[PDB]
């Protein structure tokens, strides 16, 4: 009944992606990490194709489209993990075929990072984050990436406003009970930014340790000067 | 930044 | 003629502070760093006093009060530096008596961090940030600290709603020409959060280094887990 | 966690 943009972001939402961990390979920290890094690489391919559907995004310069994605890709990834995990408890649904509980995490040396992601999960759980709000938030995070190297500053600000308006539209027509819901949603972006840069740093260290293999795209995003 | 540029330009 | 909370926060704004660099010492990074680290420690005693005046804050438990501060103190410090630099250009007013420029920064070993803090400045300048919005945003950042050691989540969540509602009411009265003004202010919190953790980790690198002297509080906040 | 405790405690 509400926003055309929100409806459009709902249709553009990608189909499920799977982790596909090798049933034959025995479990270990490298199996898990190699798995997560493979899932991420494929995810990124999808994410980039998705961004083109965000209204006004593909009209920016190629350099700008790249700067936004280079700065927000991990936030878009984390948001997806968070949303898929709303219906669970103390577990992170990286994919339908790869759900990590506490132990699984400790063994992969990802306890701290995942606990951070669970902080996010907890907040959205209490707010009862709806799919419509989820897709709009992803687009907003991408647009509000805070990249240093932006060309057309005004065009990016306009993009942020367009998406921000769609979020207001949804919250006013669908959540009259809480006139402050849009703001509460926006107030969750900071923790998303925090957790994301932390995740990006952790996987860069894994990259340097060289014990875990990663594909070119996932590597390229980690490398990127952001 | 070549893969990103490529996947984006493709469309 | 606006909001009570907003008025309360305007009045509660701390008294201006001074770096008071030492004339006897020759300009140097260790001097610059020792200065900022000296200022910050003093500003922190100020902030702790100020926090107790944020409507509802003292209401929380000491434990919670502490958690928020050990989590958001650097964001508060930076917001002050940011607001003060609004009238200037490509400069950071860490204090009236201590303004840094591009060269001073790099020579202080902080051109990348200060270049980021100026990112915030640029954003706030293009929005025409007002003192009313600045004091409210500063309180929101503290209440929306995302500390993982909180005890009464609901209580803190209430502190947030009060402050957020004040910001919304204010914007609805003074800036009706822009229905999204309040939201744009909140959307600047991420960059503040990012810049703030960057700065903290960096000054932690110094503390661990030991070439710069620091005072008991500043350090306490830095070892603060 | 002491100093901060003291100041806030006033």
């Amino acid at each position: 009944p509400y926003n055309k943009i929100v409806s459009h972001l709902l249709v553009a939402e990608p189909e499920k992606i799977y982790a596909m961990p090798d049933p034959t390979v025995p479990d270990s920290d490298i199996k898990a990490l190699t798995t997560l890094c493979d899932l991420a690489d494929r995810e990124l391919v999808v994410i980039i194709g998705w961004a083109k559907h965000i209204p006004g995004f593909s009209t920016l310069s190629l350099a700008d489209q790249m700067s936004l994605l280079q700065s927000a890709w991990m936030e878009i990834l984390i948001l997806g993990v968070v949303y898929r995990s709303l219906s669970f408890e103390d577990e992170l649904v990286y994919a339908d075929d790869y759900i990590m509980d506490e132990d699984q995490s400790k063994l992969a040396g990802l306890l701290d990072l995942n606990n951070a992601i669970l902080q996010l999960v907890k907040k959205y759980k209490s707010m009862k984050l709806e799919k419509e709000e989820f897709v709009t938030l992803k687009a907003i995070a991408l647009a509000n990436s805070d990249s240093m190297h932006i060309e057309d500053v005004e065009a990016v600000q306009k993009l942020q406003d367009v998406l921000h308006e769609a979020l207001q539209d949804y919250e006013a027509g669908q959540h009259m009970e809480d006139p402050r819901r849009a703001g509460k949603m926006l107030m969750t972006l900071p923790l998303l930014r925090q957790t994301s840069t932390k995740a990006v740093q952790h996987f860069y260290n894994i990259k340097l340790e060289g014990k875990v293999p990663m594909h070119k795209l996932f590597l390229e995003m980690l490398e990127a000067k952001v | 930044h070549k893969i990103l540029h490529r996947l984006l330009q493709e469309g």
